[PDB]
């Protein structure tokens, strides 16, 4: 209720450190309005270590996504037949992406 | 109607005639260029003034020019 | 010079501002060091340094010295830029060398750009700086 | 202020350039 | 004089307005080898008949546009007619039966200037005269 | 002027007016603009060739 | 004399526009 | 040309410029 | 084939609504009319000019009549510093009782508009003291308008139509206009000031009844003929003088005091009398220069064509070939109109810059809204005249300019290096723009970061030197008139600086707008104004010098002044016509007058509130302008009406929003272009034809979207009207609200 969410600290240069305002919790930074703190509280994250793990996990997933894109273009590119399975895609995207994602998240 | 004048710099490429969306232009015999044909504008009453013919013309400066004049139903491109 | 200008070290408005001087950088004395430096400038009634740009030698630091330093760096950039353009024009694929820099050609030019004033005078007094008006494309009159 | 009479004179006097403005306008149209 | 059956699915709100009745109307005739789908000048997928097709059109540009599309169907026998409210049908494209991009003997130069465009007079020279600078 | 001769343009409405072009060919006939001149830089239409009369050219090379 | 405002302002507002637009309309459509 | 006329007039204007600057710098009063 | 327009068979045969629009746009372009000859062009133009003069005199009559009838002039005379001048009565049926109460002001019985034109001040200064005098002025001006209307009609009649030779008789008109229209008008006014205004200023009633009996001076014209002229400067009005009363009054008719009348804070009438007398003599002399019908006089054609400087051969005047310039000027009305718009535009700015700093009208310096209105008004007019000058200069080049007749002259040479002129204008614009915006943004960021001592504040030392050279001792420079030792100050030989005591008192008092103290805020904004002037010039000059052609369109002269484009070929040619430079320039002209009037207004608001500090400290960063000028001074304006009620600023509050609406409406015509609208109107035409009862009625003129050029005209108009009304509202409401 009292502390103001802030996750961007400015470097002290050409007087721009003024932007690091008193946001509460003995911390100086730009107050964030993206609602990330309310998201992470909803996720049940209670420490900085859990965020570090999640951040690293993300960088590994971003790496995997880069590889996938290189792999699925340069190395193993699906034929037009594959792409035009709209019934299979809808089945997998409704059941796994949305359905199992929502079941997983309910978990 | 608009006025479409052809100039002696024409090389008879036929690109203006092909470009024209209302068949204003046609190729006529000529001795002036190697192609032995020049653009003509017999049907300027049908000219809408789009200047597609000028965009088509490969000569520097242009060998065809459209001078936008008195606007009529045909020149304004009206279906009403 | 004029319009209630005093030395900043005499202006009460300046000293008032200096006592509450904000630290520009991480250095906690950066706020005080700023007003210590600006004390030698002329301050208006509100106690802000006013710069005098009339070529007064006792105010040479205000505009005259910055001017010389800018003209030397800007002239370097322009000369190096001009040099490279003239260098690539003697090659075949000149347009490709504009969007894709020939560092082999560019870096030596950049290095020798320190001596641009000598090169600019030499080229001005050789008729090699400009082209003839008759040999430059123009519009019909 | 000015009298009601003076206002009525001004209006009647203003018919003169009114008439001549009409005559000039018609002549300029030719 | 205009023979040919109206293509199937020729109906749309992009067709003839009151101009077609009051001022002028255009027709485009063509012989198709086979019944095939084509995009109408003003939207809608119409069907050509095998044989003579007649399509009424508001503007000559519709005819020339459709003509261009018929060329992509390997059809070059299309004829555009202007029709007046008195029922005076006039064959207007191709004017002399040969397409204008092809050279045909008998055609005279119209609006030809025996000079480069740079050699036109100044507007000051033809000031208060009837003639223009491109005459 | 002949094939390969560098020429400056004198046509005032030419994009390349007072610019140097290379003569690509000279049509040996009675046509008014026989000399085909190519240019390094393209005009606003993006073409780099144009026909000129011999009187519109000055051989520089 | 103030009463003249009650005559002139409506005339300049309605009578003059109607008369002017009526005439100009009939003039621009005259064949 | 050697540009004697235009340089002469440019110098005269630049002389006036310097004369007004001499008043500005209190060299002439 | 309809009759209208009578002057164009092309437009008359247009079956669309474009016929009506293009007729309006081309009605006054007499050169473009069908079967127009040069003689008929001049004769129609001359007759029309009588029509325009008449309109000006009917407008002038309206101001007098409405103030005489509905104003509070006689009440305002008695207390000019506290009474509000009334413009006219409000008769609006749409007003509620609260609005009627709100506009019942300045001791009026009904709702009235306060006048901000300064006519009361002007009329009071020049000796008018009664509504009867104002009335007599109005009825005279009706008859004077009437005389010009008749002259206009008469000079169209067969026998009285002047010949073309008569219109081309330049030297005779220059003699008559310099000596007569300027010189005698000036002398006649000097007469008015001496015979009427100055007596009235000294409490002496002088009118048509008694002006022949009452001598302007006790001496009574005897010293004038004997040459003892100094008698007319003896016994000036004292510093104690109370205007329109004998208390502290003098007998002098031609003084030379300098500075201001201390009560009225305006120029001495006896100075203004001697000015107009001196000016008159100089103009009468000047209008004896050109030969007419008596052998004596200069031939301007000979002067232009002269090639010999006392034996020594020269290229022409100042060794510059001016041959054919006389004919160029005399034969092209667009050359003249352009040239005369430039001169009038300069003089209009001149007036604006001088009327605020050197007020001539009693007590107008203290009517802050009127001063603000009058400066903004004339600076806006100046800006239009200046854009017109270049517009008609481009029209001359594209329609009238003969290269063969101007062979080798100054005009041909300017066109020969037009690329060099336009490229250097581009540089000055960019150079000013980058660094001025740079310094503002620098200042705006260092102030934002709580370090306003890091601002780049440049003293305008060269302008301050000029103020000091005019004897403003504030800066402590001690040069020319600020140095009592200087030959300038003393006038070493003659010692006839009799202007100087009064002048130095005026310039060294901080209670007037005579050479206002300037600082870093004044430096940055003068450099913004320079940027403005150079960039407007760049657009207009480029427009003028490329009017006949360019690389992109070499034959542009064949297409005329105004045309939409040359189509999307050659990369695209939108806004390529000379007209499209006029269109683009007016945005910059308006932007520039914006900066000029904002600056004028915010500096003066500080001076008027005795808070120059506000401008001096906040004008160096653009948040200061945004907050302390726009935001701060919008407060009262936007509360003109609210849920709680209305006040007298409700009309300005409504006009303020009206301006914002008309401006924004302009963006539609400027952003969305024709093809979108023509396709939309096609569906509306379809819908009308297909609607079962509506299709009963039919248009005579085919509905079409506005033309490409028309859209730029309509767009630019909405934009301009929006610009003017928005600022007029804000300028007046914000000043009248505070004062
Ligand atoms: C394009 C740029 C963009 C950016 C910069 C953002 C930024 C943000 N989004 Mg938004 N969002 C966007 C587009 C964008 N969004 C689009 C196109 C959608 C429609 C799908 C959303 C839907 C959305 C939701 C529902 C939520 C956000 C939230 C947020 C905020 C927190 C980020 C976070 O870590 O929460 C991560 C997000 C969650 C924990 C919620 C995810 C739940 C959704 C329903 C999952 C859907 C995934 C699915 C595969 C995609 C839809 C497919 C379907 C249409 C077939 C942040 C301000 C959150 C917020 O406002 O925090 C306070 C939030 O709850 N966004
Ligand atoms: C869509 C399904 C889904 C998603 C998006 C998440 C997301 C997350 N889980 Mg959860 N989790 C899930 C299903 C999911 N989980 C299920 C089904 C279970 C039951 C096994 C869990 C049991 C679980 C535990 C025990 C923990 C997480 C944690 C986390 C968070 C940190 C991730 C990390 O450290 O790398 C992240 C918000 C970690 C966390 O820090 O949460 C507060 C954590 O410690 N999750
Ligand atoms: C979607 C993924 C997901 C995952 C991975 C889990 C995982 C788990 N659940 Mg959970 N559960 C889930 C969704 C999920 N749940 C949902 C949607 C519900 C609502 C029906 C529950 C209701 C539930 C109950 C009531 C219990 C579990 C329990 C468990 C644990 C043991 C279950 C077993 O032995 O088989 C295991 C950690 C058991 C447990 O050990 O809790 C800690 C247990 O008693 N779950
Ligand atoms: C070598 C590069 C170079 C040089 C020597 C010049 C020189 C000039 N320019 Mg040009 N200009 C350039 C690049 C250059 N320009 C580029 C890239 C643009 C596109 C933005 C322009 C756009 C431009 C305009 C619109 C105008 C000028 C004008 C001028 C003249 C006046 C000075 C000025 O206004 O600076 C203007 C400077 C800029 C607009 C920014 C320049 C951008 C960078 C810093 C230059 C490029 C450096 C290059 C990348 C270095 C590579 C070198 C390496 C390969 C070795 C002067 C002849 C003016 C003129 O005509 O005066 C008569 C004028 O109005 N210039
Ligand atoms: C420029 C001058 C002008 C004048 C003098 C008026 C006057 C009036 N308008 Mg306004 N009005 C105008 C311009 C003008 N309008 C414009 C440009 C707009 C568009 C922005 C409007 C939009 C507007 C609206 C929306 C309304 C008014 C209304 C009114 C009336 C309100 C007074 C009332 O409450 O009594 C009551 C008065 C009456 C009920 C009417 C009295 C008799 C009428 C005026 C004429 C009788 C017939 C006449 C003899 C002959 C034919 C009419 C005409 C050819 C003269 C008043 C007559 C209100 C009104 O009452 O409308 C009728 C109303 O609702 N006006
Ligand atoms: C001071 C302003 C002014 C003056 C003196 C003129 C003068 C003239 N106009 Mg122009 N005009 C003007 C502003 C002006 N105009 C404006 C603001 C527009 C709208 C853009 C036009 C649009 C226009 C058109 C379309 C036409 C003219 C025409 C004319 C000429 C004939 C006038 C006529 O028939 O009116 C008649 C007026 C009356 C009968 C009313 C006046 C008397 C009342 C009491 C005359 C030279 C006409 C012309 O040249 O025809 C050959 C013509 O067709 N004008
Ligand atoms: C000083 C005298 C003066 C004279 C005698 C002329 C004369 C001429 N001008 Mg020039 N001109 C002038 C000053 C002058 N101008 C100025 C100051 C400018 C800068 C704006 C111009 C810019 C200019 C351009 C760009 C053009 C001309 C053109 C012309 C010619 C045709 C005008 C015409 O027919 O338009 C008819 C009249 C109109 C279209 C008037 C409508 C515009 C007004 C201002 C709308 C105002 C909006 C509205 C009424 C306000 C509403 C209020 C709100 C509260 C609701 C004519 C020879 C044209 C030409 O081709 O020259 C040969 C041309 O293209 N003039
Ligand atoms: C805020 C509005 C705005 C601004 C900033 C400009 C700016 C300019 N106009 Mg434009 N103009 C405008 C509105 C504006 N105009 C409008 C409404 C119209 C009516 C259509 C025009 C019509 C117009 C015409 C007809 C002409 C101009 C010209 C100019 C240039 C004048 C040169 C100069 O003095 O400045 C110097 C340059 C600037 C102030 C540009 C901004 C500099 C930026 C901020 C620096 C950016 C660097 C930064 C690191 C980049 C960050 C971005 C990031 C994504 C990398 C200048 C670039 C003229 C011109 O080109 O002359 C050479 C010209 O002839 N304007
Ligand atoms: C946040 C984040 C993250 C993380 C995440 C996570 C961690 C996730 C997970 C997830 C998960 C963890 C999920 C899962 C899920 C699961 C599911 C979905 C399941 C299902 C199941 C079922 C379906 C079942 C069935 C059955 C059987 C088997 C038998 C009996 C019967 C029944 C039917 C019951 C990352 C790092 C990436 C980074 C970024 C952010
Ligand atoms: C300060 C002073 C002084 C001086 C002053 C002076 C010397 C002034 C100047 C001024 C000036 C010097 C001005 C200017 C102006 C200008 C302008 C403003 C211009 C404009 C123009 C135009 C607009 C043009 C047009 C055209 C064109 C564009 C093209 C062709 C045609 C024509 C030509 C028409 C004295 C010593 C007395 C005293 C003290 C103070
Ligand atoms: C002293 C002073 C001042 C004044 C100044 C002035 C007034 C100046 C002038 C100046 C001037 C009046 C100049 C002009 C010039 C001209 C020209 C004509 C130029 C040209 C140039 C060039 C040609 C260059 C080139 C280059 C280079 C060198 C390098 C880079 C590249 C380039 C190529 C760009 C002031 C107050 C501000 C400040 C203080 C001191």
């Amino acid at each position: 209720l009292n502390v103001r969410p802030s996750a961007q600290v400015v470097w002290p240069i050409v007087g721009q450190d003024i932007l690091n305002g008193d946001v509460g919790g003995g911390f100086h930074g730009i107050q964030i309005t993206s609602g990330l703190f309310q998201v992470w509280r909803g996720w049940g994250i209670t420490n900085s270590f859990q965020l570090y793990c999640t951040a690293i996990g993300g960088l590994v997933l971003a790496g995997l996504f880069l590889f996938a894109g290189w792999f699925h273009y340069h190395k193993r590119a699906p034929k037009l037949e594959w792409f035009q399975n709209v019934e299979s895609m809808l089945n997998h995207h409704l059941q796994v992406l949305l359905g199992c994602g929502s079941l997983g998240w309910a978990g | 109607s608009h006025t479409v004048k052809i100039y002696d710099t024409c090389i008879g490429c036929t690109q203006c005639v092909r470009a024209c969306p209302t068949d204003v232009l046609e190729m006529v015999p000529w001795d002036g260029c190697k192609a032995a044909q020049v653009a003509s504008s017999p049907r300027t009453e049908d000219c809408v003034g789009c200047k597609r013919c000028e965009t088509a013309c490969p000569t520097d400066f242009l060998s065809i020019r459209v001078y936008l004049g008195a606007e009529t139903t045909r020149s304004m491109g009206l279906a009403y | 010079l004029g319009a209630d200008l005093t030395p900043c070290a005499e202006n009460p408005a300046f000293q008032a501002l200096a006592k509450n001087a904000r630290n520009t950088t991480a250095d906690p004395q950066s706020g005080q060091k700023r007003f210590e430096r600006y004390s030698q400038a002329l301050c208006g009634p509100e106690g802000y340094p006013h710069l005098i740009v009339d070529g007064r030698l006792d105010r040479a630091g205000d505009f005259l010295i910055p001017s010389i330093l800018f003209l030397y760096i800007a002239g370097w950039i322009g000369w190096v830029g001009r040099a490279y353009l003239q260098a690539i024009k003697k090659d075949s694929d000149t347009e490709q060398k504009e969007i894709q820099l020939d560092l082999g050609i560019a870096l030596p030019i950049i290095a020798t750009g320190f001596a641009w004033p000598a090169a600019a005078v030499k080229e001005l007094l050789s008729g090699e700086l400009t082209a003839k008006d008759s040999e430059i494309t123009v519009s019909p009159r | 202020s000015i009298s009601d009479t003076q206002v009525y004179i001004a209006l009647v006097v203003a018919l003169i350039p009114g008439l001549l403005a009409w005559r000039l306008a018609t002549e300029l149209y030719k | 004089t205009l023979s040919g059956k109206t293509p199937l699915f020729a109906g749309s709100t992009g067709g003839l307005l009151t101009k077609a009745v009051e001022e002028e109307k255009y027709a485009i005739t063509w012989t198709s080898p086979k019944a095939q789908v084509f995009e109408l000048p003003t939207g809608g997928a119409a069907t050509m008949h095998e044989g003579e097709n007649l399509l009424y059109i508001a503007r000559k540009e519709y005819g020339i546009a459709l003509g261009g599309q018929l060329r992509k169907f390997k059809i070059t026998n299309y004829k555009i007619y202007r029709i007046l409210p008195s029922g005076e049908t006039t064959f207007i494209h191709p004017a002399d039966g040969v397409f204008p991009e092809k050279v045909n003997a008998g055609r005279e130069k119209v609006r030809f200037n025996a000079r480069s465009i740079g050699e036109n007079p100044n507007p000051s020279q033809v000031k208060f005269s009837g003639k223009a600078t491109y005459d | 002027v002949q094939r390969g001769s560098k020429v400056r343009i004198l046509r005032p409405e030419s994009y390349w007016f007072q610019d140097v072009g290379t003569v690509a060919s000279v049509d040996q006939s009675g046509i008014k603009y026989p000399v085909i001149v190519r240019f390094d830089k393209v005009n606003y239409a993006g073409i780099n060739t144009n026909n000129f009369a011999v009187d519109e050219l000055i051989e520089v090379e | 004399a103030s009463f003249l405002s009650s005559i002139f302002v409506p005339v300049i507002g309605w009578v003059v526009p109607i008369a002017t637009f009526s005439f100009l309309f009939l003039y621009i459509e005259r064949e | 040309p050697p540009y004697t006329f235009r340089t002469g007039w440019a110098l005269l204007l630049l002389a006036v410029n310097f004369l007004v600057a001499a008043y500005y710098f209190h060299i002439i009063q | 084939a309809t009759k209208f327009p009578k002057f164009s068979q092309d437009l008359a045969q247009d079956p669309t609504t474009r016929r009506i629009w293009y007729a309006m746009a081309m009605g006054n372009d007499f050169e473009s009319h069908d079967g127009m000859t040069e003689e008929n062009l001049y004769q129609k133009i001359f007759a029309t000019h009588f029509g325009h003069l008449a309109i000006i005199f009917l407008w002038a009559s309206s101001l007098l009549f409405h103030v005489a009838w509905q104003g509070n002039f006689e009440q305002w005379i008695k207390d000019p510093l506290h009474v509000r001048p009334i413009a006219h009565a409000i008769w609006d049926p749409h007003f509620g009782k609260p609005a009627i109460e709100a506009f019942t002001q300045a001791g009026a019985n009904g709702p009235v508009n306060i006048a901000y034109s300064g006519v009361y001040h002007w009329w009071y200064t020049i000796g008018m003291r009664t509504n009867t005098e104002l009335y007599t002025g109005s009825v005279f001006l009706l008859l004077f308008a009437s005389l010009f209307l008749f002259a206009g009609w008469l000079h169209l009649q067969p026998k009285f139509r002047p010949s073309l030779a008569w219109f081309k008789s330049a030297e005779s008109r220059l003699n008559h206009h310099l000596a007569g229209l300027f010189g005698v008008s000036s002398l006649a006014w000097a007469g008015h000031l001496i015979h009427v205004a100055i007596p009235e200023s000294r409490g002496q009633h002088v009118g048509w009844d008694n002006f022949l009996s009452t001598a302007p001076h006790p001496a009574g014209l005897q010293p004038f003929f004997t040459g003892n002229w100094g008698v007319y400067a003896q016994n000036p009005d004292t510093a104690g003088h109370i205007f329109s009363t004998s208390q502290g009054a003098g007998t002098a008719i031609l003084t030379f005091l300098g500075g201001f009348h201390p009560q009225t804070e305006s120029l001495w009438l006896t100075d203004m009398a001697h000015h107009h007398l001196a000016i008159a003599v100089l103009f009468i002399v000047a209008g004896h220069m050109y030969r007419t019908n008596f052998g004596i006089g200069h031939s301007i054609k000979e002067m232009m064509n002269a090639k010999t400087f006392f034996g020594k051969p020269v290229e022409g005047p100042f060794n510059m070939p001016h041959q054919g310039i006389y004919d160029t000027y005399n034969n092209s009305l667009h050359f003249q109109l352009g040239w005369h718009l430039a001169c009038l535009g300069v003089v209009t700015s001149w007036v604006a810059q001088h009327m605020y700093s050197l007020p001539s009208y009693a007590f107008i310096a203290k009517d802050y809204t009127t001063q603000a209105a009058l400066y903004t008004h004339h600076q806006y007019i100046a800006i239009f005249l200046m854009v017109g000058a270049f517009a008609h200069g481009a029209i001359f080049l594209v329609r009238d300019y003969d290269p063969e007749q101007n062979k080798g002259n100054v005009l041909e040479r300017v066109l020969q290096h037009k690329e060099a002129i336009i490229s250097h204008l581009s540089w000055v614009s960019l150079f000013l723009g980058f660094h001025t915006l740079g310094l503002y943004v620098h200042n705006d960021v260092v102030v934002a970061f709580g370090t306003p001592e890091k601002q780049i504040l440049i003293e305008p030392v060269f302008a301050q030197f000029i103020q000091a050279a005019h004897g403003k001792v504030l800066y402590g420079l001690d040069t020319l008139l600020s140095n009592p030792d200087s030959v300038a100050y003393t006038a070493y030989p003659n010692y006839a600086n009799v202007w100087l005591p009064g002048w130095l008192d005026a310039i060294n008092s901080g209670t007037n707008s005579l050479f206002l103290t300037i600082g870093p805020g004044d430096f940055l904004v003068h450099h913004a104004i320079a940027l403005g002037l150079h960039t407007t010039t760049l657009i207009l000059v480029k427009g003028a010098l490329d009017a006949r052609g360019s690389k992109l369109m070499p034959d542009k002269k064949d297409f005329g002044y105004a045309f939409p484009c040359d189509g999307p070929g050659r990369g695209g040619t939108c806004d390529i016509s000379a007209w499209d430079s006029f269109y683009l320039s007016l945005f910059w002209a308006l932007n520039t007058v914006g900066w000029v009037t904002f600056y004028w207004h915010w500096k003066h608001l500080g001076i008027w509130q005795g808070n120059v500090a506000q401008f001096n400290e906040n004008s160096t960063y653009l948040m200061g302008w945004f907050r302390d000028y726009l935001w701060a001074n919008s407060a009262q304006l936007i509360n003109g009406y609210n849920p709680y009620g209305v006040n007298n600023l409700s009309v300005w509050a409504w006009m303020f929003l009206f301006g914002h609406l008309v401006w924004a409406t302009g963006f539609m015509f400027l952003i969305s272009w024709r093809g979108y609208w023509q396709e939309l109107i096609e569906t509306l035409v379809w819908a009308h034809e297909r609607t079962p009862i509506a299709n009963l009625v039919r248009w005579k003129d085919k509905p079409v979207a506005l033309s490409i050029v028309q859209a730029r005209v309509v767009g630019l108009a909405h934009f301009t009207v929006g610009y003017v009304l928005t600022y007029a509202a804000f300028l007046i409401a914000s000043t009248a609200g505070k004062f």
